[PDB]
């Protein structure tokens, strides 16, 4: 449910647009659950799994260099959090595709499923270590090393929330 | 140009947004949970906090406090997480760019005020801020100057007659019952239906329980009576697990501590009472104007029924001879808020903030002779 | 460029391989058999023991024991006998340059962990090792965080609920009813058909037959009623020597022990009424997604319909407006393996083994303050 | 001439006896066991439920319940089972004779009282009833009118703050940690001994290991720290079957869950912290006397040393200018049932009963208006 998380332009650059890459690519693969996509078996969720495996795997390479130059504490701590998250639901990915895969050579639907919550779960783990990654790059941006990576808040495309309804 | 930035920092629900404003950006309710468990996945053991909605979804595994108890701040370490989640993580303004507002409750101890208004200079860099009685704000949301503020928050509830411009300081009541000790009057009452709520993580299920199912009766006395006959006040609660609850009536017990305060045993009137009260202790000229304004804000005046016990209650103690009108505004639960958007967005009040080189010739001891 | 070297020791069958892979190189049953006869020739008369295959291959001359009997080990000197086949017999690799990674079902004694590492350590010299918990593994092998494990396997069956990364220790529910005690209710329900299973090399023959034949009916009462008009239940299963049995209702029967312990004596609940027991332990707020996400790893729940059974006992004890999901993954038989592939292969576990230079100055006792 | 029948139905310690007496006639566990095995022999079939000493004797055959759990009563027709053994069987007098007086946990279902008054007017017939608080017998049975009760029994732990005659019900704080609870961590943490205690007739024998072996330290730390210098803590116990077991650190882990719930898991404070939290509940005139008056009822009070942890844990919290004086009566366990000999034999008592006549034009809701 981050589509209405995901609003943002194809700014950013390095963070931003492979999260939406992740974006879509779980929108296209939760919808095989419904089953009116371009998914058909089950080996292309497979190959999608190991896309948003890869995908996760950079994310976390790029939140590692992020995460070099903030000072102390208090969004760091909370980045090397999400971090971690993101690169065991990564891993787990990766080798828990690779079971399925041998499965369907050897001889159907929760199969996907599970795959799908894995998937999802990462989804969340990266939406959080973006949100992060952008309080820890603009809370310290007149800090030293941040300025190098040149990500000012401009480049992030996040805009104010919605109006809270003041009644029901 | 340049926005101010405005943060009800409640009890129970951290509101915030930007002045001039109609709605509040961020609302979440104010609590710092550290989990307890052991952890055993290697992966998700290294978020030692959570705050705000993320603590609210995952709130099994997290003893849960709140920093503010009946006003004051208990706890600065964990103030200044929910504040560092207030503007970065879900407003995403950068408060060196905004000038802040803040909110406090009357009659609040001086360390409180003097310490929140360090954290938000020497930590956060803001260029000026200002901080609010929690109770001058809403006569601002209802669009009036005279009445009296019946502010009925989580922690505190306060009544503040205020007339056309000038307060009455000698009349500001403090009472120390709001929607807390009814959530926690309601884990003591909800025991003799046999449902046991004992942990940290259920007051939010009893506090959900408040929110749909707790009305106010206009006469108690009856209503009581009327529910031996066991027909028609029954209403049915479903939980998070699946088991459902029927509640009786416990359904009008809860908000019925708000005009008998004896029932948690509580030496003090009811909210009926010491409005009453403290319009006495205002002077005999200006008591019509305040019997007559009678604004309410703060969410446990949100109660179904709520306007039409304070009048009725009120008009029995009152002299007959001149209307009661308890003015019930529909969005009042954000009304603190309201105000707050409408005074720091006011063209006449930008020479009266706290800039940040009025701080640090005079230290913390400025906000006292500039607020209040 | 290493790699880490996994083994879960079993009750029933070893199983090892190498992290990062999808399955286990060598799986075999840990048997230790020792012959039993004279041994008139003049060769053959010096192999004193047998271990796995070979002696799965040889078991009418051999008396069979386990080492493992309900989790714990009973018999040191042929576990060391079954982890030695296991690394260099099966595996052929050194113990030396692979870090090794071990598996132990919840609640068990402590000194057979401590023995456990003292023998990974001052016997094979592993360069670091760690034990983790049986069914913790099994969340990663699905893919999950959350949900509760029903880990049945031949010494034990237990049930651990997770919630994302944190888990209860005060709810982990291990019962001693498993798949070894279902063979030897079979062996006890077979004599009334006529045929004896004394022997232990027998208990190989009608674990076999629990293997190709049980299954577990949805309904048991009427399905036991079908089977006295004995038409279509009844299966003919070939024996190693040639003679064929018939098999009726105790098809059905054996794993009806799952669900009514009070067949062989135990006072116990079955393992659908001890997962409704102890997700009841669980808190309120996390109930809802533990009735969501059961998992089933284990060899014991691969009887066919043990998934449509479980969901039908569990959701007439739960409350009905939310719906129960067994989820049965298909390889499920080696998910406690796929786990300890999962977590001994990634990249932030590198810093949680045990080392061998962390053992020496603290003892064997160094593993209870780093596993759980 | 007639005397008064009290009867204090504990969660796990029936007991009872005549008023003005000074020790309990009977006491019997509150035991009901049904059979669960074939009973092959002719005669001994028809015998269909045991309750009391015959079910303790007799146990290795009996699915053993206990009607009452935590205060309330789960099961009717076990407990009426278990009051007609205790007047008729063990007390061998008519109920229609002497009027009855039964104990009540404080902030219980009203239910449970309701069906309790029921079925002692409806079904054997008392002349006059009455249901007296579990705590405020415990000053009866001391001596005195003030000072707070921490009244740890089986199934509950109740503080009350009493000043002289008044209790103060704001501030009964029940917690649901007690003895039962450190039965099953006793049965929790024996197992990492390698013992397994997993039926319901060996929680008989792991409370009896509660009973002769379990202290509780006077500090926990160091404690701890001289139990792995394994010298002097440890102690042999002697099973029914002849089987010794070696107890270490184990005899006193398992009363500090008393002092630390975080232990199994329960959030919650221990009953040092809940005894400051519930006393700073109070007004700051009585605080003085609750502090120096500290009564503790209930046989989970009867450890090895819990009056000296009581005092030193709460002189931490307390201010250091007045004295705690944690009184410990060597006759406590049967505490509850001497002041009910006490009030039911008091001379200004007896126009407080609930006479039939009273009972039956106002129904069963008469109990409400006339105990609490
Ligand atoms: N519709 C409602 N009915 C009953 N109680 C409400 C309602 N809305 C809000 N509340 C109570 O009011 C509180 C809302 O927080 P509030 O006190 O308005 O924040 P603040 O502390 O900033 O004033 C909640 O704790 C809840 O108990
Ligand atoms: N396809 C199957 N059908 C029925 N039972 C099975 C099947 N596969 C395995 N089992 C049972 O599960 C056990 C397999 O060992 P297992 O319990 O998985 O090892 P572990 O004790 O390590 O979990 C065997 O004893 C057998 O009884
Ligand atoms: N000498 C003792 N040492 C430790 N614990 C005891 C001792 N005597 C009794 N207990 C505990 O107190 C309980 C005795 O029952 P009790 O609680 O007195 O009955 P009631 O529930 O009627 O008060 C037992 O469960 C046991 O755990
Ligand atoms: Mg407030
Ligand atoms: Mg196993
Ligand atoms: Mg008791």
């Amino acid at each position: 449910l981050d589509a209405e998380v995901s609003k943002w332009d194809d700014s950013g650059n390095d963070i931003i647009v492979l999260a939406k890459q992740m974006c879509m690519i779980m929108m296209e693969m939760t919808d095989f659950t419904r089953g009116k996509g371009p998914l058909k078996n089950t080996s292309d969720v497979i190959s999608a799994a190991k896309k948003i495996a890869e995908a996760g795997s950079r994310m976390d390479k790029l939140g590692r260099t992020i995460a070099d130059h903030c000072p102390d504490s208090a969004c760091k701590q909370d980045l090397l959090a999400y971090l971690q998250r993101i690169a065991l639901y990564c891993h787990q990915l990766n080798i828990c595709s690779k079971v399925k895969a041998e499965v369907q050579n050897l001889g159907g639907v929760d199969s996907a499923m599970s795959l799908i919550q894995a998937a999802k779960n990462l989804m969340n783990a990266v939406v959080q270590t973006v949100k992060a990654s952008y309080v820890a790059s603009t809370k310290y941006q007149k800090s030293q090393g941040m300025a190098s990576l040149n990500l000012p808040a401009v480049s992030w495309k996040m805009k104010a929330p919605e109006k809270k309804p003041l009644v029901k | 140009e340049t926005t101010a930035l405005v943060c009800d920092n409640g009890s129970g629900l951290v509101k915030a947004g930007f002045a001039g404003d109609d709605a509040p950006r961020a609302v979440f309710p104010s609590i710092v949970g550290r989990p307890r468990h052991q952890g055993v996945m290697v992966g998700m053991g290294q978020k030692d906090s959570y705050v705000g909605d993320e603590a609210q979804s995952k709130r099994g595994i997290l003893t849960l406090k709140y920093p503010i108890e009946h006003g004051i701040i208990t706890n600065w370490d964990d103030m200044e997480k929910i504040w560092h989640h207030t503007f970065y993580n879900e407003l995403r303004v950068a408060p060196e760019e905004h000038p802040t507002l803040l909110t406090e409750a009357p009659l609040n101890p001086k360390a409180n005020r003097e310490k929140m208004t360090q954290i938000m200079f020497e930590t956060f860099n803001v260029p000026a801020m200002y901080v609010a009685i929690q109770a001058v704000l809403s006569l601002y949301a209802s669009g009036r100057t005279t009445g009296i503020v019946l502010d009925s928050g989580d922690g505190v509830t306060h009544n503040v007659p205020i007339y056309e411009g000038y307060a009455l300081p000698h009349a500001i009541m403090r009472l120390d019952l709001a929607g807390r000790d009814l959530t926690d009057y309601l884990m003591k009452i909800l025991t003799e239906r046999g449902y046991s709520f004992v942990t940290t993580a259920e007051r939010e299920i009893v506090r959900d329980i408040k929110e749909k199912l707790c009305y106010v009766a206009l006469d108690f006395e009856n209503e009581m009576a009327t529910a031996a006959s066991s027909s028609s006040l029954e209403k049915s609660y479903e939980l998070p697990d699946g088991q459902v609850i029927t509640i009786g009536n416990e359904r009008f017990r809860c908000p019925e501590t708000l005009f008998q305060p004896s029932f948690i045993g509580m030496e003090s009137a009811g909210i009926h009472e010491t409005t009453y009260n403290s319009i006495m202790k205002c002077d005999i000229d200006i008591r019509k104007d305040l019997y007559a304004n009678n604004v309410m804000s703060g969410g446990t005046t949100m109660y179904p029924g709520i306007a039409d016990r304070m009048q009725k209650e009120i008009t029995a103690l009152a002299p007959s001879t001149m209307k009661i009108k308890i003015i019930a505004p529909p969005e009042r639960k954000y009304s603190v808020w309201i105000g707050g958007s409408i005074l720091a967005s006011l063209s006449t009040f930008q020479q009266m903030w706290i800039t940040k080189q009025e701080y640090d010739e005079a230290g913390p001891s400025i906000v006292h002779r500039k607020c209040f």
